[PDB]
């Protein structure tokens, strides 16, 4: 009798707890059914399952660069020294059943947790989400972003590698010690001595397994309750206001689909690690300071970082028996970048001056000042990601690697400019393709007049149409238009049969009819709704 | 505008449902059911559709457990039979368990979006700025707090809770940082003319007054003699050997007390030196430092590995044109010069490792770097 | 009675307060100043006893700043001048931390329960069975979701999708636990009769057949030679010495190969065993055990030093009453009967090694144990 | 010595003792036999991280 | 969090080769070497473990 077993159950909370209230509203919740809503809760997922992998991997992992001869199963090294790190790694890899694709599906969830946090940040930004309820949402979630990438860098980082060896190396040991007043005390402070340092790995195991993702963790839920208190933003649209929020429910429809879209990212990610090889450590021989290869790169959320410093024109300052090594510049480089991304919307708010309390998204269209800015940020970006990938970018597309250093150089400052141009033009461009869809409609095929040879396209008006063939031009209302028949009640009635085989005519003429009245009342519901809510 | 003390008795659920959307303010308009027409057969393909992607999921689940628990995994030698299905045991527990957990998201995402009943509710948003009333009660609440505690009236405790405060938070910070916080310029490795700070020596600092530093080569043999004297017919014109600072005391790797000056010696992170061998009919082209005119033993040049920019090794080296290329962030330096950056971010040359051969014709370094050899720091070029 | 649209302006502090309190159901009972008369100087003591104790506070965070900055820390080896200072370096830093932090407590505690006003607030406790209204608005929500939904009405969707949950969920924890199930009756150690699970073999193991395996006392010598074959004559009547598996294989640790190998003897929890010399006089009062009535070489008597209770070692030796103790659990076992179990948890004799004298009068095991030696488990005693 | 005794007794000589499982959750605990490789990483990992947490 | 900057979890044998005297050369698990550290090598490192206990 599971009906009265839940009933027991329901009696027996609401009679120990009080929730009903509070069930019933977050039960009523609605948020917004715009896809791009989804791009956040990616990243949740994948950090999630980063979680589910990552403690998997905890107990399997030893930490330390104790010296020892792998004597295990991977022959190719066998009888080398090596951390015990990496024996462990290398154990997980061919050892521990599964163990190769929970750490492959492990760092894939990484890559995934990076390009989703990045995507986000994308949307957030062209939106202008973070606008004014929400800034410290955007402050709280850069701070996130941060987080995210030196955690991924302290993960791959984690299993002494010599590619994650050289990296270290390389950031943490030149950039650390070359910062000016304290570079070397912040460098000994970090290894416990000079770089090789036997407390590294086991302090960036404590940073990677709990510090750093603690305060991923905590950061997050702040993020998920002002997110969920403060309620999402919306896109303009027919029945979308400053002062509500359209869309579904949170039990009956948001919640399924929200839990399917978590199954689905995990089947993805599932797949990743199966199929797609990740960070084959075994042929990355154990870290030694003396040995390199060619590639030498961080995962793609670091690799600006990387590019930057390829792409900086190697200066230096020299002053009163002191040296400024060109590596500082980075640091200083990234504190910009984080400097000017966490302090970004008040930035537009000093600018703009447009503190007012925004709930409906604007589109990037709408805004092409800052979807520029943005574009021009993310050209920046791709220019050095991809700076940081000259070696094997020069490798297989054949570019001699002075050419793509310079390149890339010249480009740090001439691209964000044309992508800043064109984008500002092309979010214009777009404005002016909806002004001449609302002052015409839409599109669709032509027709040789009667009495001449004239040729009209046969437009489609969206709104009243005058007396005479042209509409009364509709005024832009920030939301999409449409752009073709297509999308309209238009060639729209396939056979409801099946892929091979009709239905009987009645029934599909039943399903069609059902359908085209529940359009109907969709769209009626949503015109009275707007027309109530203005007047 | 009455809390329907009886009426709840007799209303349906549908009322209850917009009963509390408006406790809520949350309107649904347009609840409708997905298959208003009953008994039609499309109705009944897509149950069959959504059901059939999760029992793919099902099944896909199943062969993950089986596969799982049963499958040639471990690590097969290469070349021996049995290793093509080894390569794919991973890619299979991916590809299964990716597969039904997928197939079971699909079959979630069709059933939400043909059969759970469509719905376009619209929630009352009150962001922003409180009734008036709590905003006095929340304020009024936290002044009565303040001011009834009576401070800001006890300026004596107003100072003396601020000055605790902050002693004991220094204190506690202080406690906390300062057992990581350590003197980077501590003398703590010895050297002919007293112990030095960590930077200022490598393995090729002498230890002792003539010290005999051999550039051993780093023969890769597993753990026994891996650092093997030298000489200098073994490198030839246009090679290149990466050496280190081996000791007659460091001796092979087969004792315990071995095998860790040794290990020292590899992890030494400027220990590492690139030892090249000019071709003759170049030595023309070579210039060189002040004060290392003669670290050059005829031919033969030792710069170090390590790269001036960030410390990276700066393995690559290119004969015919005498670039020593460091990958990290493809840096060249000239090795026919003094080994000085003619591309890329470093800005400060190799420095050069003093060399000559001993007795027995075996090559040693004939003294320190005369500078630091890691990438530069603050306290440099002084 | 009515929100108060406007008179929120003419309210006062305490007004509001209370109108905060009626809002949450929380009504101030009894809230006065703890100083109603004023220009008392009793007030102005309090006031200083409050801010003496947090200037003490600070005073003692002060404290524990210099002390940390400045004190003679740093482990000082016994004997040496300085030592004391160190010896209460640490005592003296939680002394300062906690007078710190404890003394601002302290004026906290104080300030509220001298300065901050006395309340008696009484609270509405709405506690269980939430208004009937909420109750069947909960109820319909839920219900109309999964109703609506259309489940319980799609047997098959419901069926699958249980179908799906459940294969998937079963591979995906078959997939977490796997990597750790490892079967312990594998067999792995190699043996003279092949290969072995861990726990039926030891370190007395014989190896290959034939296999000397030397009763070597451990002299805790700092690496080198920490095992050294043993003599007869060196066990004294009533004396009890810690013996193990030594080869001629495993020699002095003074190679790398080596001292891996003595790792593994000093390691091997089964490999420890007690060589007792019974006393002659005590001879005669020895009991044997079936199987093991020729395990004692002469008056020499060796048992596993790994209790046969919870595995502890029963380093614990009486003689004069010939009593193995163990002190995990304070069990005995009579060394002069079959090292059986008289007292504590244990139930089962020790395990008597077969021990005799090789060429060169060395003692070495006449033989591996007869019976696993660690303690019991489900597979033991067949 | 006196944390790895209360091991030795505790973890290894109880959990050997469980008479269906007890031997196979000792070796899944120590990845072996009880002085195995991979013991104190997995009680970090379990009291830093997981049961903090 | 403070003691997981200065412990390694691991058994990997070591000579002490540290401060304290009477554990001087003697093997021990990299994770007893850091304990030691801790107690002695670090600032407070005795004092913070210490108060954790
Ligand atoms: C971690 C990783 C993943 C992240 C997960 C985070 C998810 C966040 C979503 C938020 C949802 C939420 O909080 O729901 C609670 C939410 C409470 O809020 P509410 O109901 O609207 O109450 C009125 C408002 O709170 C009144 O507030 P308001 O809406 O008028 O505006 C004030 C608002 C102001 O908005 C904010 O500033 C919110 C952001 C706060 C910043 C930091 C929050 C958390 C940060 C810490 C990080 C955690 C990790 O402050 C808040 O409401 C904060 C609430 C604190 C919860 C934060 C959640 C985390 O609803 C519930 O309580 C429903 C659940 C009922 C539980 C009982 C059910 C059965 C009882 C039996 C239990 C045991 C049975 C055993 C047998
Ligand atoms: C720092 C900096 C910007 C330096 C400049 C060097 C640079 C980026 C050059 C562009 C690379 C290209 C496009 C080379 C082709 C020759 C060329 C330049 C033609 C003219 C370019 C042009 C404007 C043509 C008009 C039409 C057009 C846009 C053509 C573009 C053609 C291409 C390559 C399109 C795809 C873009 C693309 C994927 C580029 C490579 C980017 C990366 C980082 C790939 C990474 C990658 C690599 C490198 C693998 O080896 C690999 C092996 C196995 C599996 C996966 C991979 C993998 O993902
Ligand atoms: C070899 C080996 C070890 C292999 C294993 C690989 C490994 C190590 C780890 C991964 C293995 C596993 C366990 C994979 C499956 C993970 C998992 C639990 C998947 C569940 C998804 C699933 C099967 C759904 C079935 C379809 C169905 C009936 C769905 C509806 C019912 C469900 C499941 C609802 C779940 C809802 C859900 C995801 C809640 C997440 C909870 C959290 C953290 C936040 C909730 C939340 C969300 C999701 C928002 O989007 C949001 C947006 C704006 C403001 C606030 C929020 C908010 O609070
Ligand atoms: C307001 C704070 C006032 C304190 C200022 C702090 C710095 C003053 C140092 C001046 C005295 C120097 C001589 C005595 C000291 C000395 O000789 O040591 C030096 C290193 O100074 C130390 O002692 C530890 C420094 C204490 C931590 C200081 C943290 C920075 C402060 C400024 C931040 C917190 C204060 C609150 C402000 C922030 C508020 C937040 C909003 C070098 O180390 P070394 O010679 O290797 O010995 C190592 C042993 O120290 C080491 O503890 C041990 O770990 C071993 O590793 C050992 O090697
Ligand atoms: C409902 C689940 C239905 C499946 C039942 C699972 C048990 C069936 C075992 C049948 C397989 C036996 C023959 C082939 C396989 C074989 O011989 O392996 C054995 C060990 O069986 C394994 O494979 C790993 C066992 C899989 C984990 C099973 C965990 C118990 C289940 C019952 C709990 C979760 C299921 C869901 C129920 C709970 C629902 C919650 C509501 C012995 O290890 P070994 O010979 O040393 O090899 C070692 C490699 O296994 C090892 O992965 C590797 O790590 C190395 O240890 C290696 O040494
Ligand atoms: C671990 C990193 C992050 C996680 C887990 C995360 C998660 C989420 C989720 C699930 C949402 C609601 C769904 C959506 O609106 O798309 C959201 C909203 C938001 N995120 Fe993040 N995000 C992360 C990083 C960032 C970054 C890098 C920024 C910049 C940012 C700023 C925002 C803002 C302002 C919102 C509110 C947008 C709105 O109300 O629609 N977050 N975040
Ligand atoms: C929060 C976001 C996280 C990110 C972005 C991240 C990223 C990474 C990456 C990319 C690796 C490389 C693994 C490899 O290449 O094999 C790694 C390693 C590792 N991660 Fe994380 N991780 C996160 C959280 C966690 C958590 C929460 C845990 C523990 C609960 C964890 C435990 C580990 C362990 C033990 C390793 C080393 C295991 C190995 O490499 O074999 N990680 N991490
Ligand atoms: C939550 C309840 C906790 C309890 C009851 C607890 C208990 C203990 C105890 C008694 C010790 C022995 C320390 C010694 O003898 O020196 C210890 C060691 C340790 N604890 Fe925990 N602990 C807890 C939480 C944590 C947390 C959250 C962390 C990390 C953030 C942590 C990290 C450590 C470390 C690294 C050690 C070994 C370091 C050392 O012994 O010096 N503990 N714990
Ligand atoms: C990381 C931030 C980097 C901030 C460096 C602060 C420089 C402090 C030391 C300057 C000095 O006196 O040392 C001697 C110097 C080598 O002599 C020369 O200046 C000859 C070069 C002529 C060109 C000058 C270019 C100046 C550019 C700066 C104005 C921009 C900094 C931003
Ligand atoms: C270097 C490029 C690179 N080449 C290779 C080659 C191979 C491979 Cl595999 C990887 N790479 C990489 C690489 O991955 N680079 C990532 C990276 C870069 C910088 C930092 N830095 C953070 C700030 C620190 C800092 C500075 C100032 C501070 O001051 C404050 F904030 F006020 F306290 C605090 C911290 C220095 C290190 C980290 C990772
Ligand atoms: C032994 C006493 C003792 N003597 C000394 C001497 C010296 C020192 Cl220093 C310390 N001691 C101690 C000691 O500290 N004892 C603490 C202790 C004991 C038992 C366990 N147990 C966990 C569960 C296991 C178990 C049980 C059931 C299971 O089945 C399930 F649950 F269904 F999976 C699985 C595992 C048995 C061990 C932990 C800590
Ligand atoms: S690390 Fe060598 S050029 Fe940058
Ligand atoms: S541990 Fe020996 S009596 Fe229990």
């Amino acid at each position: 009798d599971f009906a009265k077993l839940a009933a027991a159950q329901g009696d027996a909370i609401d009679s120990r707890y009080h929730p009903s209230a509070a069930v019933r509203r977050q039960l009523n919740k609605v948020f917004p059914t715009h896809w791009s809503f989804l791009l956040g809760e990616i990243a949740l997922y994948s950090f999630i399952i980063l979680l589910l992998t990552g403690v998997w991997l905890t107990l399997f992992f030893d930490p330390s660069m104790a010296h020892v001869t792998y004597d295990g199963v991977y022959q190719p090294l066998r009888g080398v020294q090596m951390s015990r790190a990496y024996e462990t790694a290398l154990d997980i890899s061919f050892e521990v059943r599964g163990g190769l694709f929970v750490r492959q599906v492990h760092h894939w969830a990484a890559l995934m947790f990076a390009a989703s946090i990045m995507v986000h940040l994308a949307r957030i930004f062209f939106t202008g989400a973070f606008r004014r309820p929400r800034e410290a949402n955007w402050v709280i979630g850069s701070l996130l972003l941060i987080l995210a990438m030196f955690e991924g860098f302290f993960g791959y980082s984690l299993p002494d590698d010599l590619l994650s060896g050289t990296g270290i190396r390389a950031a943490l040991s030149g950039i650390t010690m070359g910062i000016p007043v304290i570079g070397t005390w912040m460098h000994w402070a970090l290894f416990g001595g000079d770089f090789p340092g036997e407390i590294l790995i086991p302090r960036l195991y404590a940073l990677h397994i709990l510090l750093i993702p603690g305060i991923i963790l905590a950061l997050i839920g702040a993020h998920l309750a002002l997110v969920w208190f403060q309620k999402h933003t919306q896109f303009p649209g027919p029945g979308r206001t400053e002062t509500n929020v359209v869309g579904v429910r949170v039990m009956p429809v948001f919640a399924v689909k929200s839990g399917a879209f978590f199954a689905m990212i995990t089947g993805v990610l599932g797949l990743m690690g199966g199929l797609l090889t990740i960070n084959p450590i075994w042929n990355l021989g154990p870290y030694k300071p003396s040995q390199v290869s060619a590639g030498s790169q961080p995962d793609f959320y670091m690799m600006w970082t990387d590019g930057l410093i390829r792409l900086w024109p190697a200066w230096e300052f020299y002053p009163f028996g002191h040296t400024i090594p060109q590596g500082v510049w980075v640091a200083v480089g990234m504190g910009l970048v984080f400097a000017l991304l966490i302090a970004y919307p008040f930035i537009e708010k000093k600018v703009t001056g447009d503190d007012a309390h925004h709930n409906l998204l604007q589109r990037p269209r709408d805004v092409p000042v800052r979807t520029a800015i943005g574009s021009m940020a993310i050209a920046l970006y791709l220019l050095l990601t991809f700076a940081c990938m000259n070696d094997i970018i020069a490798l297989k597309f054949h570019i001699s690697l002075n050419a793509t250093t310079w390149i890339g150089r010249i480009g740090m400052v001439v691209l964000p400019a044309i992508v800043y141009f064109v984008a500002y033009r092309w979010a214009i461009s777009l404005q002016r393709s909806d002004r001449e869809v609302l002052e015409h409609g839409v599109e669709t095929g032509i027709i040789k007049r009667l009495p001449h040879g004239a040729y009209v396209e046969l437009h489609q008006p969206l709104g009243p149409v005058d007396e005479h063939g042209h509409p009364i031009p509709l005024e832009y209302a920030g939301a999409p238009l449409p752009k073709r028949m297509n999308k309209l009640g238009s060639g729209g009635a396939p056979g409801t049969g099946s892929f091979l085989f009709p239905d009987p005519a009645v029934e599909h003429e039943a399903l069609t009819e059902a359908a085209h009245a529940s359009e109907h009342k969709s769209l009626t519901a949503l015109k009275e709704h707007q027309d109530r809510i203005h007047g | 505008g009455q809390p329907t003390d009886a009426e709840l008795a007799e209303m349906s659920r549908e009322e209850l449902v917009k009963l509390g959307g408006k406790i809520d303010g949350v309107e649904t308009i347009f609840k409708e059911p997905r298959w208003p027409v009953p008994g039609t057969k499309a109705e009944k393909r897509t149950e069959r559709l959504v059901a059939y992607w999760l029992m793919l999921g099902g099944l896909s689940g199943l062969a993950l457990l089986l596969v799982f628990l049963f499958w040639p995994w471990e690590y097969q030698p290469f070349g021996s039979e049995g290793e093509f299905l080894y390569s794919l045991a991973t890619p299979l527990y991916g590809l299964t368990f990716g597969l039904s957990i997928l197939s079971i998201g699909i079959g979630a995402v069709l059933f939400q979006k043909k059969f759970i009943p469509e719905e376009i509710s619209v929630q009352d948003r009150h962001d922003g700025r409180s009734p008036e009333v709590h905003r006095k009660t929340v304020a009024a609440n936290l002044t009565d707090a303040l001011e009834g505690s009576t401070l800001k009236r006890r300026k004596v405790i107003g100072l003396s809770l601020g000055i605790g405060l902050g002693a004991f938070g220094a204190g506690t910070l202080v406690a906390f940082i300062g057992g990581l916080i350590k003197n980077p310029w501590k003398p703590v490795v010895p050297t002919a003319e007293g112990k030095k700070a960590v930077l200022w020596t490598s393995g090729w600092t002498p230890r002792f007054k003539g010290e005999t530093i051999y550039l051993a080569r780093a023969t890769g043999r597993p753990g026994e003699s891996p650092f093997v004297k030298m000489r200098p017919e073994d490198i030839d014109a246009g090679g290149m050997e990466t050496v280190f600072p081996w000791r007659e005391s460091d001796g092979d790797g087969t004792t315990v007390e071995s095998e860790h000056k040794l290990t020292e010696i590899a992890m030494g992170v400027r220990n590492p030196v690139m030892l090249i061998r000019i071709k003759p009919a170049d030595m023309h082209r070579v210039i060189k430092r002040k004060g290392q005119e003669s670290f050059n033993f005829g031919e033969l040049f030792a710069y170090t590995k390590v790269c001036s920019h960030l410390g990276c090794p700066s393995s690559l080296y290119e004969q015919q044109t005498y670039r020593i290329l460091c990958p990290c962030h493809q840096s060249q330096f000239d090795a026919l010069e003094f080994a000085k950056p003619i591309f890329g971010p470093a800005a400060r040359a190799l420095a050069q490792l003093p060399i000559t051969i001993d007795e027995d014709g075996y090559l040693v370094a004939n003294g320190d770097f005369v500078e630091p050899v890691g990438p530069a720091f603050w306290e440099r070029k002084s």
